């Protein structure tokens, strides 16, 4: 069963590569600005020395994951003027320079379906809780610039951009060599170059209306935000735990009770909050080891899938991948998948070889397909009647070593 | 209603007990400190970063001696520049771009040029363009 | 190392107990009183001890990421040849020489790097005597003198013969068909 | 000076308080034990480490 008529469609693949880096000052988390807590704190030991070595060790690794995914590019190539490459409409994917966004039309809809602690966003405000979320190294404009130079440069240079210097190539010359990857001839592109381009132009139009209407295709990026929210609020609500003291307030225990009633219940709420601080530090340290996994699925699907073309099955696109499109997104990467999906097969009769001159005749490629009328050589990805000649088949051994040889002639 | 609380559970707003003026209670400013040095073999000067703070209160409290910690021999040199990371104090703002050597955050890196410690915005890489030439390779 | 100096320096902590040496707690305090202050020192010395295990246990799984990298990047790159994108150096990997390092490995990947480029004018098809002709492997190359074939890594001319020409289909359909003489 | 310490807070060497000879201190022995056995099926002798 061999096809003749396929489809090209687009599949969205979504990954996160970084989560929100935080930091914690102990003396306002633990002590709550009291003096005698810090007097009690220095008797535990300098344990907040190590508990800002850890949340710096994570926060320095959310810079690498944002940088190891996107900053594979050596040269920031400009957005070209015409965005219409032999019928290929790259308008919605490269950013429109008319907007004051520096964002494509895809990326604007991605931010609008995703859309307690101190932060300086400019208005800088502090919280009573000692929780700060420092901003990343690469801002989202730099993230939307590496996106744009990965679709500008690959539209004009193709796999050469990942191979070496970004050598020019026409993009119709580009896609044809990407048919040569999947064992599919140049005539499949060039003969069909109108509706090849016009399915792909409407396949982008599907992803528009699929993302204007609904959401939850970005469920992974939502849950990265949700695990930020819980682990801060669990760290928030354990401030209000009594831990065997008469209250969870270090200044009531300071001021209202006796000084012998104080140090009994100061020493309770520190040891309670200290090892509730360490549980947070540990559970960030585990959750930042899944991101370091799923930022290496993105630093290989932006090495292998975006620059090259991948010879790996169900890896960056169901079916046979052709090209990949990076996007920016809040905390992560959204890929698009130009996939080769064959369709509309019919039944054909195969046979191992030809019996002519009493000798067996071995094909280099494919099978021998009986038309009902004629024998010929084709490949199993599209119907292609190439006739059995003197060099697309070779010889070893006599007939009937194969079971079911054809009484045919090598023409 | 006597007072207000935030989305957390500490009070940040109060109706005044004496004159009933509705107030806000933000906490005092605080944060971390970095130190940006180029190396002892390189030099003996440093420039410090004060994290997650407003340059209005930080540059004030240096001259008014309100910081814990406080240094023996230190002064700003009147170089205070607000990033989103905080008030970088001690380095010289430069309007050009380079490659990142010591990161700060929000697209700002710092290094050691002509020598002194300078700060700037990152350059993402070399700038270039490729023609889309319809028949050329 | 700094995991252990975390651990050694937590011997000298008092942990909220009376002292940080057990022969100074047992000395001054009497054995009904001392053994409750020893318990806050033992529990203080266990909770820094079990945390050391968990910090070793997470950093142990940080290495099984990098040890299953090096098991692949030796048994796919030295023991074969890698056909992947910037796996094993930058370019086109040819050999790889692994060395041995303290607590790790050292690779020596040798890549093939293209160089010294030059434009020309291209073509996807030739109209030769009523048909359109196509490349088997390569592109139609015109350096101003003649039309020939080369490969995309090295510039070397190939006479456009129907040996290395994908002969199929009629002329004047495909975009960019250039009237030449295929031999 | 009368006694030396190591990088920890343990006094690893002292001087003789009577004859002024400086003496190391060594933690006489400790260590773990492991049991190297062929399995209780094929044998019943072991070897300790
Ligand atoms: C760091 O702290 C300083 C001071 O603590 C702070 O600077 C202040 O910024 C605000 C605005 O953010 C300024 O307030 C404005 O002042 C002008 C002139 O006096 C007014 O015209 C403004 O009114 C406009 O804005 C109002 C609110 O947006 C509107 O309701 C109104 O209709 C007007 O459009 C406004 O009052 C203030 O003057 C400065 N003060 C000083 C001393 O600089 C700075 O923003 C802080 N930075 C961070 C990052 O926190
Ligand atoms: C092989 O697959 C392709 C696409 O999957 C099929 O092409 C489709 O052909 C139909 C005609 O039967 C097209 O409908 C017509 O489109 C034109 C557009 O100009 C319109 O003017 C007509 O009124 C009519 O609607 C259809 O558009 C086209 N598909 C696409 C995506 O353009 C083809 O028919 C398949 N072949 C077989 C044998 O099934
Ligand atoms: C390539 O794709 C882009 C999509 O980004 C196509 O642009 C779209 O073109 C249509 C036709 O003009 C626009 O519809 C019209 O928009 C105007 C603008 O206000 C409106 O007044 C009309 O009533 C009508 O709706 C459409 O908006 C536009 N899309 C965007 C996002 O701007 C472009 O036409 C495609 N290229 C080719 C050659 O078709
Ligand atoms: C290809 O062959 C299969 C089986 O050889 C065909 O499937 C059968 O179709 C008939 C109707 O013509 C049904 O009665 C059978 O139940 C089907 N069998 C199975 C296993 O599906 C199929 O229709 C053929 N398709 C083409 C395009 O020739
Ligand atoms: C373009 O390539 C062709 C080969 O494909 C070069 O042609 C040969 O050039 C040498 C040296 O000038 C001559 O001796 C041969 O007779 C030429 N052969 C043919 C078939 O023309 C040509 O020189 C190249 N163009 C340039 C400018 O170097
Ligand atoms: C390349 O050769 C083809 C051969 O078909 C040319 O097509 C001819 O075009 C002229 C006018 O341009 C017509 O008068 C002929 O009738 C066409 N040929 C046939 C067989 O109908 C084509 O024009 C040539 N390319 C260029 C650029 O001139
Ligand atoms: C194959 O069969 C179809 C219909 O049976 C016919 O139109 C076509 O010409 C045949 N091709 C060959 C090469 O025999
Ligand atoms: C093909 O020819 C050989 C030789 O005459 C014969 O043995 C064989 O049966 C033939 N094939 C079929 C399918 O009849
Ligand atoms: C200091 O840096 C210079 C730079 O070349 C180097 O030669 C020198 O060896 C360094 N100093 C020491 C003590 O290594
Ligand atoms: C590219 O070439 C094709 C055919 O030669 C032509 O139809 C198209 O207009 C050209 N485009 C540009 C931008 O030159
Ligand atoms: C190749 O062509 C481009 C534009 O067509 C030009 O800028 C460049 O200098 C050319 N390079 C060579 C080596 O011919
Ligand atoms: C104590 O006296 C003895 C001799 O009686 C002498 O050898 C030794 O050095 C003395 N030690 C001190 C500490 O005076
Ligand atoms: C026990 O040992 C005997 C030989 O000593 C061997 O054949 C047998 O398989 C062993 N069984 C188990 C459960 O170890």
């Amino acid at each position: 069963a061999i096809p003749t008529n396929f489809s090209i469609s687009i599949t969205t693949e979504v990954m996160p590569v970084s989560m929100a880096k935080t930091s914690v000052d102990c003396n306002m988390y633990i002590c709550g600005d009291s003096t005698e807590c810090a007097n009690l704190l220095l008797q535990y030991g300098s344990f907040c020395t190590q508990l800002n070595r850890a949340l710096s060790g994570i926060a320095a690794e959310q810079d690498r994951n944002t940088r190891e995914v996107f900053a594979q590019v050596k040269q920031m190539y400009k957005t070209p003027t015409l965005k219409y490459f032999g019928g290929f409409n790259f308008s919605q994917i490269l950013p429109d320079p008319l907007k004051p966004t520096k964002r494509s039309f895809i990326e604007d809809l991605l931010f609008n379906k995703v859309t307690q602690y101190g932060e300086c966003l400019l208005i800088c405000a502090q919280k009573f809780n000692g929780l700060t979320v420092l901003p990343p190294l690469l801002t989202d404009d730099m993230i939307a610039a590496y996106t744009a130079a990965l679709v500008s440069g690959t539209a004009t240079a193709g796999w050469t951009f990942g191979a070496g210097a970004a050598l020019q190539i026409p993009f119709a010359m580009q896609m044809a060599y990407r048919f040569n990857g999947i064992g599919v001839t140049q005539n499949v592109l060039y003969e069909n170059q109108k509706q090849i381009a016009n399915q792909f132009n409407k396949a982008i139009s599907q992803i528009q209306e699929s993302l204007t209407t609904t959401s939850t295709a970005l469920g992974k990026l939502q849950d990265v935000v949700n695990q930020n929210a819980q682990a801060l609020n669990t760290l928030v609500k354990q401030l209000s735990s009594n831990f065997g003291a008469i209250s969870s307030v270090l200044n009531d225990i300071l001021s209202r009770l006796d000084p012998p009633e104080a140090e009994v219940q100061i020493d309770r709420l520190i040891t309670g909050r200290l090892q509730s601080l360490q549980t947070y530090v540990t559970q960030q340290l585990i959750r930042a080891a899944e991101i370091r996994a799923s930022a290496n699925l993105a630093a290989t699907k932006m090495s292998e899938c975006v620059l090259g073309q991948s010879k790996r099955v169900d890896f960056c696109g169901k079916g046979y991948h052709l090209m990949s499109f990076p996007q920016a997104a809040p905390h992560g990467v959204v890929f698009l998948h130009v996939t080769y999906v064959p369709s509309q097969e019919r039944n054909f009769t195969t046979a191992p070889a030809i019996c002519h001159e009493g000798k067996a005749y071995f094909p280099r490629e494919g099978v021998f397909v009986f038309n009902g009328t004629s024998w010929f050589i084709t490949q199993r990805n599209f119907f292609s009647p190439q006739i059995i000649t003197t060099d697309n088949t070779f010889v070893s051994g006599n007939c009937d070593v194969v079971i079911g040889i054809i009484n045919n002639t090598v023409y | 209603q006597q007072f207000g609380r935030d989305v957390s559970d500490f009070t940040d707003s109060v109706r005044d007990p004496k004159t009933s003026e509705i107030l806000d209670i933000s906490p005092c400013a605080f944060g971390g400190v970095s130190v940006i040095t180029p190396g002892t073999n390189a030099s003996s000067e440093v420039a410090v970063l004060y994290q997650d703070v407003n340059c209005t209160d930080v540059s004030t409290a240096i001259h008014a001696d309100q910081l814990t910690p406080a240094w023996r021999i230190y002064s700003t040199g009147n170089n205070v520049f607000q990033t989103q990371a905080g008030c970088l104090i001690g380095a010289e703002h430069v309007d050009t771009s380079y490659e990142c050597d010591i990161p700060i955050g929000a697209g700002i890196c710092a290094s050691y040029h002509t020598k002194s410690i300078v700060a700037y915005t990152m350059s993402l890489g070399a700038d270039s363009s490729i023609a889309y030439s319809n028949n050329t390779i």
